[PDB]
C-alpha cells in the first residue's frame, strides 16, 4: 500500500535551516512526481514545488525561490524539502504529495512535518487558580497555564478523575511564549465540599505542577 | 580379334555407334554372314568392306568466329574482342568427348562509367567540401587509363517518413536543422543529380551546389539508391560496352529489407525503377528497402561494380555484405572523403585483375571440366578463374565437354562469358549419333520378312508396330 | 496432413483496408470462438487512414464482420502548463491483435504523441499505443507506457538515454496465460528496442478516458544500454512466452531482435525481470533472424521449444550462388537447467524470395498423433509466387523434415497470403484444432478447417 | 496565477443531507482540478481528480462534477465521518493553487452561552501580572463577539482569545478571552466586565466583578 511517512516535528531559531524528509513505503519513490505543500490556519494551503525523484529536475512557485530546495535520493527512496534563513512566517505544517493515476494530480499525502520557529528558551508554565467571585446551581472553576514554551502541556483535574464537562482551550502564542487555560463546570454542592486540583505537566522542562482551587 | 564392338552383338548402325566412340558399321552388301557389321575401322578394311559403306563419325570442333584479340578497347563501334574465338562448332557421338580453348584479354584502355553515390546526411558536410574538385582530380588520373571516361552524382538520405524524418515543428520540415543555428535541405529519400557525362567540370559544378540534409536514425538508406542507381538505366546513363563503377560512399549503417516496417511500409522493393522526371525516388515513402539477393540480381543483370567506400567505424560491417554480395570492392574511406580519389583507382585495378568464366544453357547430358593457365604459362587443373591480373595481361583456358549417351534434341548450343565482360563464346553443339545409310531406308522392303519389316544400312529392321 | 484444402472460409474486409494484417481466435465468456482482425488502413472519420478492427462470428460462409469500435479521435489536454497531444492518423490500429479470456488487445504501432510547453516541444513521435475491449461489456480502456512529457531539449543533453519517444508499443504483441500484456517497442531507447509490461486488470483499473498520462504502477519496462551490440537492433520485432526456467511459477519472455548486432539478428530468452537467460545469434547477416518467434513443445516431452523465423536467409547453392529463400531454426529444451544448443533442425524455402519463415505458427496436435504440429508461411513462396503455408508434424525427435501438407494461397498476385497466422483453436467443434491465414494484400482471411485423418 | 474560489466558507448539516461545495477559478481549467479531504486533526486524503474521477477506496456517495471555471463536489447522504474540512486544487497550470476551504459542521439547536468571570489569582498578583478570563461556554451557532469594558469604557490591548472546535457530545462551541495588564495598570481601575453578543439575545450578556470588593 501506498504510505508516505514523513519527518518528525522540528522546533528550531530564525535564520537557521531545517531538512523535512518524505520516505517512500510500498512502492517506489522514483516512480511519479513528489510535492511540498505548505498549510496555515490563515493563510491556508500553498503549492511549493515539485521534483521528479527519476531525474531530480524540479519545480517551484516563485514565493518559495530561495528558501525552498527540494531534492530527492532514490536509495533511501526518500524525498527532502531544505528550508533556509528561517522565519516566524516558516512555521506551518509541510505535506509531501504524489498522485494516483493522473501524472499531474495530487492524490496520496503524508501525515505532515511540523514546524516551529521561535527564539525563546525552554521555560517552565506558570499556573494560575481561577476560583468565581463573591450563587446558582451550576459553578464554573478554571486554570491558567501562562509563559511555557514549547508546546505541548497535559492539562487535568483531579489526575484525570474529573473528566467530562470540562474544556481545554488551544494553546495561543503570547509573545514568543504560549498561554493556555481550561475551564469545568460541576454542581454546586460538589465545590467547596470537594477538592478541585489542576494538574499541569510540561515535559519538555520536566515539570509536573498542581494547584489546588481555593475560595475566594 | 573381337572386341566391345562385336561382342556386344548390337543390332543396327545406330546401336553399333552407341557402343564405344571407337566403334565403326559397314553397310555393305557383299559381307560374309559370320562376319560382323560392327567393329574397328580397320577390321571392317581389312574384311574387305567397301570404304563408301563404312560409318564412323569421329568427334570434332573447329572454329566459326576467330576474331583476333584487341589491342585497345579505344574508340571502334564497339568492335573490341575480349575473348577468342567468338563461336564454334562442336561435334560429338555418344559417350564421347572433344576439348576446345578460349583466350581472354583484360583489354586495355576500355570505356569507364563512374556514378558517385554520396551519403549526404548531416556527417557528410565536410565530405562535400573536400570533392568539389573530384571530377577535374579524377579526370586527370584516370586519364592514364581510359581515354573515354564518363562520370555522373547522385545522392541519398533517408526514407523521408517519420520517424526517419523530424515532423514537427512546421519549420522542421523546412529546415531540418532549425533547431540548431544552421539550415539544410529538406529531408529526401534519393535524388539522381547528374546523368553520365564526359564533361567533367558538370561534375564539380553540380557538387558544388549540393548541401546535406538530417534525420533521427543512424542507418541511411543507400540501399535504396543503390538499387534505383542500376535499374534505371536510361536516366543514370549506363554505356553498353564500358565498365560500370557505382561508388557508394558513407560513414554509417544502412538500413536493409524489412526495416521499412517501422515506418509502416510493408511493401516488397519491387527491383523497378521510380525515379521519373522530378529526379526524385518517388516509391521511397511506399517500397520497402531491397534485400540483399534483389540488389544482386539487379547488379548483375546490369553489370554494376559497386564499390563500398565507407569509413573505418563501417569498414567491418560493408567488408562482410561485400561478401554477400559476390563482384564488390571495399575500401577505406577518410571522415571526410579527401583520399576517395586514390580508393576509385584503387578499385578499378582491382576489379579488372579477376577473370572468371560463367557457362549459361549447358544442356544436361554435357559436363565441362577446364585448365586454367595464368602468370607465365603455368597450367593449373580444375580451375575457371584467373586473380592478380593487370590491364592489357592474357589468359586461356583449355575446356573439355563430355557427353553422356545421346540425347533426344540433336543440335543445341551454349555460351561461354567471363563475367562482367561483354564478349562471348558461343559453342553450337551436334550430336551425331545416327548413321547417314539411315536416310534412304526401305520401308516395307521385300527383303526382310515378306515386308514385315525395314531394310536399313544393310540388315533387316523389325518396322513400326511390332 | 488433415487440413482441408477444398471447402475453405473466407472472411473479408474494405478495398485497401489490409484486413487481414493480424489476427487471432476469441472465445466470448461462454467459450464460442470468434476471429478478432486487425485493418491497419480502415478508414476513420475524417476519410483518413487510422486502422481498425473487426470481430468475425464464427460462420461456414464467412463474409463480413461488424467492427469492434474504438475512440478515432485526436485528443488534446492542457494540464500542468503543457499541452499533451496524441495524433490517430495513419497510426495502424490493428498492426497487432492478441485475444485473451474475453479481452482484446489491439495496438497502433505508429500512434503520434507530443507535448507543446511554450515554445519548446517534445516531438512528434510515434510512441504507439494499444486499445483494449471488453466486447461483451463494452469496458475499453488504453495503454501507452512510452509517452513522455520530457522536453526535446532535455534529451539532448543527457544523449538520449532512456527515450522513450519512437517506441512504436504494440508493434507485436502477446498475453501470459496469467493475464500479463507484454508488448514489444522495437523503436524503444532510440531503436534498441524495449519490452513494456502491465497486467490487464491493472490496465482497465489504472485507465479514465482524457488524461492521457497516467501512472500503471504494476507496469515493468525493460532497460536502455550504452552497447553498440544492441544499436538499431529493434528488440521487440517480435515477442513470444513460455516456461524455459524449469520453474513454473515464473514465465519466461523470448524477444526477437532481427537486427541485432549490427544485423546479425539476434532472438533472447528473458525472466519476467527482463534478465538475459539465453540468446540465439543469426546465421547471416541481414536474414532478418528473429523476425517471427513461435514457442510449443514439438516432440512431446512437456518441454517448450523454440522455433525461429529468418524470411530472408540465403541458401547457398551451386557454382557460390546465393538465392533468399528464407529459414526456420528448431531449437529444443534440453532437459533440466542447461542452455539451448545448436539448432535441431533447419528448414529452408525453395522459391527464390518466397520469405519461407516470415510467420510460424503453433497448430497443437493437428492429426492427433500426440506431437504438436507447426505451419511455416512463406507469403510469396510457392511455384507461382501467391504464396504458401507448409505444414510440419512434431515427432519423438522434433519435427518432420519434409512438409506433410502444403496450402497454396487461393487470392491473387501480392495478397500475402500466410503474413499472419493463427493455430491451435478447434473453432467449428469439432474435437480438431483449425488454422486461420491473413492475406492482408487482398483484405480476407481464408479459414481451415481440420478433420478426421485420411 | 490561478485564483481558486471556494465557496460556501462553512456549512451547518445534518446526517443524510445531500449538500454541495462548488470552486471557481479565474479562468477556464477544462476539469484539471481535484478535491480533498481533511478529517479534524489529522492528513489529508484524496476525493476525486481531474473533476470527476474518484481515488481509489473513495464511497461513491461523493461524487465531482463541472466544466470551464466552475466545479462541484457534491456528498449525498452525510455520514457522521463527512464533517471535515474540504479543499479544491487545480493543476491546469503550475502553479498548483488551492481553495479557501470549506467545513462541513453539524447542525443543531441554537444555545446561549454559559459566561463566568475569573479575576486575577493571588499567586499572578504577587508576581506582577494580572489576567482577567473569561469563559463563553457552550453556545451554537460559532459566531459570538466578546467585549472587554475597564470601568465601563471599552478595552482592545491586551486580549487573547481562543476556541475550540465543535464539541463531539452536543455539538456545541466555546470560547476563552484573556485581559492581560500589569500589576499597577490592574489597580489603577475598580470594574471588570466581559460583554457577550450572541445570536441567543439582542441584550448582550453581560458579567464583571469590582476589584477590592467581593
Ligand atoms: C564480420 O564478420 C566477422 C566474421 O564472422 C565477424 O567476426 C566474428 O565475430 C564473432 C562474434 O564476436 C566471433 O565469434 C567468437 O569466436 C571466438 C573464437 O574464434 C577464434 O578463432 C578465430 C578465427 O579467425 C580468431 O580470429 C579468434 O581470435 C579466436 O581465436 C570466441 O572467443 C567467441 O566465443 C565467446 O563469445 C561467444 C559470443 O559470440 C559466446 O557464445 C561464447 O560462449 C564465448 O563466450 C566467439 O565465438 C568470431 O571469432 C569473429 N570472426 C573473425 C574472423 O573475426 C565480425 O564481427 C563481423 N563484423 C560486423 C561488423 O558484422
Ligand atoms: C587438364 O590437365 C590435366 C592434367 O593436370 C589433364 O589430365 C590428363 O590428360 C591427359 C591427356 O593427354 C591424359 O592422358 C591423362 O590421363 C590426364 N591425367 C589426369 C586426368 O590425371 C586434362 O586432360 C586437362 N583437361 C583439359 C580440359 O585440358
Ligand atoms: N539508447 C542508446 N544507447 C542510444 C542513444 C542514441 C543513439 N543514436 C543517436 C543518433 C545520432 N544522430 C546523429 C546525427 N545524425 C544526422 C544524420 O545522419 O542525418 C543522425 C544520428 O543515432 C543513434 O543511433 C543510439 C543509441
Ligand atoms: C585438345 O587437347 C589435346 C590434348 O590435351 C591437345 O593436344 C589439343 O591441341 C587440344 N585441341 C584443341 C583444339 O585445343
Ligand atoms: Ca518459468
Ligand atoms: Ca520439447
Ligand atoms: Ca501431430
Ligand atoms: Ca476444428
Ligand atoms: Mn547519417
Ligand atoms: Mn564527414
Ligand atoms: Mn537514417
Amino acid at each position: 500500500e501506498v504510505q508516505l511517512q514523513q519527518s518528525g516535528a522540528e522546533l528550531v531559531k530564525p535564520g537557521a535551516s531545517v531538512k523535512l524528509s518524505c520516505t517512500a513505503s510500498g512502492f517506489n519513490i522514483k516512480d511519479t512526481y513528489v510535492h511540498w505543500v505548505k498549510q496555515r490556519p490563515e493563510q491556508g494551503l500553498e503549492w511549493i514545488g515539485r521534483i521528479d525523484p527519476a531525474n531530480g529536475y524540479t519545480k517551484y512557485d516563485p514565493k518559495f525561490q530561495g528558501k525552498a530546495t527540494i531534492t530527492a535520493d532514490t536509495s533511501s527512496n526518500t524525498a527532502y524539502l531544505q528550508l533556509s534563513s528561517l522565519t516566524s512566517e516558516d512555521t506551518a505544517v509541510y505535506y509531501c504529495v504524489r498522485p494516483l493515476y493522473d501524472y499531474y494530480a495530487m492524490d496520496y499525502w503524508g501525515q505532515g512535518t511540523s514546524v516551529t520557529v521561535s527564539s525563546a528558551k525552554t521555560t517552565a508554565p506558570s499556573v494560575y487558580p481561577l476560583a468565581p467571585v463573591c450563587t446558582g446551581s451550576s459553578v464554573t472553576l478554571g486554570c491558567l497555564v501562562k509563559g511555557y514554551f514549547p508546546e505541548p502541556v497535559t492539562l487535568t483535574w483531579n489526575s484525570g478523575s474529573l473528566s467530562s464537562g470540562v474544556h481545554t482551550f488551544p494553546a495561543v502564542l503570547q509573545s514568543d511564549l504560549y498561554t493556555l487555560s481550561s475551564s469545568v463546570t460541576v454542581t454546586s454542592s460538589t465545590w467547596p465540599s470537594q477538592s478541585i486540583t489542576c494538574n499541569v505537566a510540561h515535559p519538555a522542562s520536566s515539570t509536573k505542577v498542581d494547584k489546588k482551587i481555593e475560595p475566594r | 580379334g573381337p572386341n566391345i564392338c562385336t561382342t556386344r552383338g548390337v543390332s543396327s548402325c545406330q546401336q553399333c555407334l552407341a557402343v564405344s566412340p571407337m566403334c565403326a558399321w559397314c553397310s555393305d552388301e557383299a559381307l560374309p554372314l559370320g562376319s560382323p557389321r560392327c567393329d574397328l575401322k580397320e577390321n571392317l578394311l581389312k574384311d574387305n568392306c567397301a570404304p563408301e559403306s563404312i560409318e564412323f563419325p569421329v568427334s570434332e570442333a573447329r572454329v566459326l568466329e576467330d576474331r583476333p584479340l584487341s589491342d585497345k578497347g579505344s574508340g571502334d563501334s564497339s568492335q573490341v574482342t575480349q575473348v577468342s574465338p567468338q563461336r564454334i562448332a562442336l561435334r560429338l557421338r555418344p559417350d564421347d568427348s572433344k576439348n576446345f580453348s578460349i583466350q581472354v584479354r583484360q583489354v586495355e584502355d576500355y570505356p569507364v562509367d563512374i556514378y558517385y553515390l554520396m551519403d549526404l546526411s548531416y556527417s557528410m558536410k565536410d565530405d562535400l567540401w573536400s570533392i568539389q574538385n573530384l571530377g577535374t582530380k579524377l579526370a586527370t588520373q584516370m586519364r592514364k587509363l581510359t581515354s573515354n571516361l564518363r562520370i555522373g552524382f547522385g545522392a541519398f538520405v533517408d526514407k523521408p517518413v517519420s520517424p526517419y524524418m523530424y515532423i514537427s515543428p512546421p519549420e522542421a520540415l523546412e529546415n531540418p536543422c532549425y533547431d540548431m543555428k544552421t539550415t539544410c535541405l529538406p529531408m529526401f529519400g534519393y535524388k539522381h543529380v547528374l546523368t553520365l557525362t564526359d564533361q567533367v567540370t558538370r561534375f564539380n559544378e553540380e557538387v558544388k551546389k549540393q548541401s546535406v540534409s538530417r534525420n533521427r536514425d543512424a542507418p541511411e538508406g543507400g540501399f535504396d539508391a543503390i538499387m534505383q542507381a542500376t535499374v534505371c538505366d536510361e536516366k543514370i546513363g549506363w554505356r553498353n560496352d564500358a565498365s560500370h563503377l557505382l561508388v557508394f560512399t558513407t560513414d554509417a549503417k544502412t538500413h536493409i529489407a524489412l526495416d521499412g516496417r517501422l515506418a509502416g511500409i510493408v511493401q516488397p522493393n519491387d527491383g523497378q525503377c521510380h525515379v521519373g522526371s522530378d529526379n526524385h525516388y518517388s516509391a521511397s515513402t511506399t517500397m520497402d528497402y531491397p534485400s540483399l539477393g534483389l540488389m544482386t540480381e539487379k547488379l548483375s543483370q546490369k553489370n554494376i561494380n559497386l564499390i563500398f567506400a565507407v569509413t573505418e567505424n563501417v569498414v567491418n560491417l560493408y567488408q562482410n555484405y561485400s561478401e554477400l554480395i559476390p563482384g564488390t570492392t571495399v575500401g577505406v574511406l577518410s571522415m571526410d572523403s579527401s583520399n576517395v580519389l586514390q580508393l576509385i583507382v584503387d578499385a578499378y585495378g582491382k576489379i579488372r585483375s579477376k577473370v572468371e568464366l560463367e557457362v549459361r544453357d549447358l544442356p544436361e547430358e554435357l559436363s565441362l571440366s577446364f585448365n586454367a593457365t595464368c602468370l607465365n604459362n603455368e597450367v593449373i587443373p580444375g580451375l575457371k578463374s584467373c586473380m592478380g591480373l593487370k590491364i592489357g595481361d592474357t589468359v586461356s583456358f583449355s575446356i573439355e565437354a563430355k557427353v553422356r549417351g545421346c540425347p533426344q534434341e540433336k543440335e543445341k548450343s551454349f555460351t561461354i562469358k567471363p563475367v562482367g565482360f561483354k564478349d562471348s563464346l558461343i559453342v553450337q553443339v551436334t550430336f551425331d549419333c545416327d548413321c547417314a545409310c539411315q536416310a534412304q531406308a526401305e520401308p516395307n522392303s521385300h527383303r526382310c520378312n515378306n515386308g514385315n519389316g525395314t531394310f536399313e544400312c544393310g540388315v533387316c529392321r523389325c518396322g513400326p508396330g511390332w | 496432413l488433415n487440413l482441408d484444402p477444398v471447402q475453405l472460409t473466407f472472411y473479408a474486409g474494405p478495398n485497401g483496408s489490409q484486413f487481414g494484417f493480424s489476427l487471432d481466435f476469441h472465445k466470448d465468456s461462454h467459450g464460442r470462438v470468434a476471429i478478432v482482425v486487425g485493418a491497419p488502413r480502415t478508414l476513420g472519420p475524417s476519410q483518413e487512414e487510422t486502422g481498425g478492427v473487426f470481430l468475425c462470428p464464427w460462420r461456414a460462409e464467412g463474409g463480413q464482420c461488424p467492427s469492434l469500435l474504438f475512440d478515432l479521435r485526436d485528443e488534446t489536454r492542457n494540464v500542468g502548463s503543457q499541452t499533451l497531444q496524441t495524433f490517430k492518423a495513419r497510426q495502424g490500429l490493428g498492426a497487432s491483435v492478441v485475444s485473451w479470456s474475453d479481452v482484446i488487445v489491439a495496438c497502433a504501432p505508429w500512434q503520434h504523441w507530443n507535448v507543446l510547453e511554450k515554445t519548446e516541444e517534445a516531438e512528434k513521435t510515434p510512441v504507439g499505443s494499444c486499445f483494449l475491449a471488453q466486447p461483451e461489456s463494452g469496458r475499453r480502456a488504453e495503454y501507452s507506457p512510452c509517452r513522455g512529457n520530457t522536453l526535446s531539449r532535455i534529451y539532448v543533453e543527457n544523449d538520449f538515454s532512456w527515450d522513450k519517444r519512437y517506441c512504436e508499443a504494440g508493434f507485436s504483441s502477446v498475453v501470459t496465460q496469467a493475464g500479463e500484456l507484454v508488448l514489444g517497442a522495437p523503436g524503444g531507447y532510440y531503436f534498441l528496442g524495449l519490452l513494456a509490461q502491465a497486467p490487464v486488470a491493472d490496465i482497465f483499473s489504472s485507465y479514465r478516458p482524457g488524461i492521457l498520462l497516467w501512472h500503471v504502477s504494476s507496469q515493468s519496462l525493460s532497460f536502455d544500454s550504452s552497447n553498440p551490440e544492441y544499436f538499431d537492433g529493434y528488440w521487440g520485432y517480435s515477442v513470444a512466452v513460455g516456461e524455459f526456467d524449469g520453474d513454473l511459477n515464473t514465465t519466461e519472455y523470448v524477444v526477437g531482435a532481427p537486427t541485432w548486432s549490427w544485423t546479425l539478428g539476434a532472438v533472447e530468452i528473458l525472466d519476467s525481470y527482463y534478465q538475459r537467460l539465453h540468446r540465439l545469434r543469426g546465421e547471416q547477416m541481414a536474414s532478418y533472424f528473429g523476425h517471427s518467434v513461435a514457442v510449443t513443445d514439438v516432440n512431446g516431452d512437456g518441454r517448450h521449444d523454440l522455433l525461429v523465423g529468418a524470411p530472408l536467409y540465403m541458401e547457398s547453392r551451386a557454382d557460390r550462388k546465393l538465392a533468399e529463400v528464407g529459414r526456420v531454426y528448431l531449437f529444443l529444451q534440453p532437459r533440466g537447467p542447461h542452455a539451448l544448443g545448436a539448432p535441431s533442425l533447419l528448414l529452408t524455402g525453395t522459391q527464390l524470395y518466397g520469405r519461407f519463415g516470415s510467420a510460424i505458427a503453433p497448430l497443437g496436435d493437428l492429426d492427433r498423433d500426440g506431437y504438436n504440429d507447426i505451419a511455416v508461411a512463406a507469403p510469396y513462396g510457392g511455384p507461382s509466387g501467391r504464396g504458401q503455408v507448409l505444414v510440419f508434424l512434431g515427432q519423438s525427435e522434433g519435427l518432420r523434415s519434409r512438409p506433410s501438407q502444403v496450402l497454396d494461397s487461393p487470392f491473387p498476385t501480392g495478397s500475402a497470403f500466410g503474413f499472419s497466422l493463427r493455430g491451435a483453436v478447434d473453432i467449428d467443434d469439432n474435437g480438431y484444432p483449425d488454422l486461420i491465414v491473413g492475406a492482408y494484400g487482398a483484405n480476407q482471411v481464408a479459414v481451415y478447417r481440420a478433420q478426421p485423418v485420411v | 496565477d490561478i485564483l481558486m474560489t471556494q465557496s460556501p466558507s462553512s456549512m451547518s448539516v445534518s446526517l443524510g443531507d445531500t449538500v454541495s461545495i462548488t470552486c471557481h477559478a479565474s479562468q477556464g481549467i477544462s476539469s484539471n482540478i481535484g478535491w480533498l479531504q481533511q478529517k479534524p486533526g489529522k492528513s489529508f486524503m484524496g476525493l476525486i481528480y481531474y473533476g470527476t474521477n474518484l481515488v481509489d477506496g473513495v464511497p461513491s456517495r461523493f461524487s465531482g462534477s463541472g466544466s470551464g471555471a466552475d466545479y462541484s463536489l457534491t456528498i449525498s447522504s452525510l455520514d457522521s465521518e463527512d464533517f471535515a474540512d474540504y479543499y479544491c486544487v487545480q493543476y491546469a497550470q503550475l502553479p498548483y493553487t488551492f481553495g479557501g476551504g470549506t467545513k462541513l459542521e453539524i447542525k443543531r439547536a441554537d444555545a446561549a452561552p454559559t459566561v463566568s468571570i475569573f479575576p486575577p489569582s493571588s499567586e499572578q498578583l504577587t508576581s506582577g501580572g494580572a489576567s482577567v478570563v473569561c469563559f463563553l461556554n457552550n453556545f451554537y451557532p460559532k459566531d459570538i463577539n466578546v467585549k472587554w469594558k475597564i470601568d465601563g469604557s471599552e478595552r482592545q490591548n491586551g486580549v487573547l482569545n481562543s476556541w475550540t472546535d465543535q464539541d463531539s457530545k452536543d455539538s456545541t462551541y466555546s470560547m476563552s478571552s484573556t485581559l492581560t495588564l500589569t500589576k499597577d495598570e490592574y489597580e489603577r481601575h475598580n470594574s471588570y466586565t466581559c460583554e457577550a453578543t450572541h445570536k441567543t439575545s439582542t441584550s448582550p450578556i453581560v458579567k464583571s466583578f469590582n476589584r477590592n470588593e467581593c
